[PDB]
């Protein structure tokens, strides 16, 4: 479940970051 | 390994850019926290988010991405805690299906400052502070929610004790509680101070005249005053309530503008 929990956590990070370099 | 170099140096080039010292501060422990990871999915996240913030100028956006590198850092791989992996993906979450800065913001440090109390108390309220905020789309709400868990996870940092926590755990609902009845913002950053006063154990004393609510705290210390600033002013800033601040000795003065 760790692994799993991590892998979102990178996941949903990469999207969220993307998300805020877009927006201005 | 050299993505941890390359951060250092990264997180130096924006404490020479800019001047404010909260970004300084979380590029500072953004470069701290990823010289003691060794996931390399880490790493690359936190230096990925360096990178953008230094390709922007927006003080507001840049504190946002430093954001995401301390709190992927601070719990974003195997081998750390299960329950901190989980608040982590619940801000992360809150935040992405998020349009408010401010809830972006408010989620971030909500989830850090829980992670860093290792608190119990702490991290099960922002747990389900994160979850009822998701679980609605009113962003008026979600602000007030994030806004109580915050100043909430500040009093166990700052290292509040069992009991005080307690007593400010039920002003948390009090708070959450009051604005899902619509309460006015300015009394919810009124709830926000007397959260902070029973967390650290001080009195209060409020006179209304209906335009000046003011709020007169005495016996606070230099650290205790800066936690409770912290606390207000961000609550403030989230619910878009003027606040005016006066301290003098042992003694702080908060007026609360509508």
């Amino acid at each position: 479940r760790k692994k799993e929990l991590a892998k979102e956590v990178i996941e949903t990070a990469k999207k969220l970051i993307e998300k805020l370099a877009k927006e201005e | 390994g050299s993505m941890k170099e390359e951060i250092k140096r990264l997180a130096e080039e924006l404490k020479e850019k800019t001047k404010n010292e909260e970004i300084k501060r979380l590029a500072e422990e953004a470069a701290e926290l990823a010289e003691r990871s060794d996931d390399p999915e880490v790493l690359e996240v936190v230096k990925k988010a360096l990178e953008e913030a230094l390709k922007s100028k927006n003080e507001e956006k840049i504190e946002l991405l430093l954001l995401v590198a301390v709190l992927v850092a601070e719990a974003g791989s195997v081998d750390a805690v299960e329950e901190k992996l989980e608040i982590a993906l619940l801000a992360l979450k809150l935040a992405e299906e998020s349009k408010d800065p401010r809830i972006i913001r408010g989620a971030l440090r909500a989830a850090i400052a829980a992670l860093r109390s290792d608190d119990p108390l702490a991290l099960k309220t922002v747990k389900e502070a994160l979850e009822r905020a998701r679980a609605s789309k009113d962003e008026r709400l979600i602000r007030a929610i994030l806004a109580a868990a915050y100043a909430f996870a500040l009093l166990a940092v700052a290292g509040a004790s069992a009991e005080r926590l307690k007593e400010a755990e039920a002003i948390v609902k009090e708070l959450i509680a009051a604005a899902e009845k619509g309460a006015s913002p300015q009394e919810l950053v009124l709830l926000v101070i007397e959260m902070m006063v029973k967390g650290m154990g001080v009195t209060m004393e409020t006179h209304r005249s209906g335009n000046e609510v003011k709020v007169v705290i005495k016996g606070l210390h230099e650290s205790q005053q800066e936690v409770l600033l912290e606390a207000v002013l961000f609550a403030a800033e989230l619910m878009g309530v003027r606040v005016r601040i006066r301290f003098k000795g042992d003694t702080v003065t908060i007026v609360v503008r509508e």
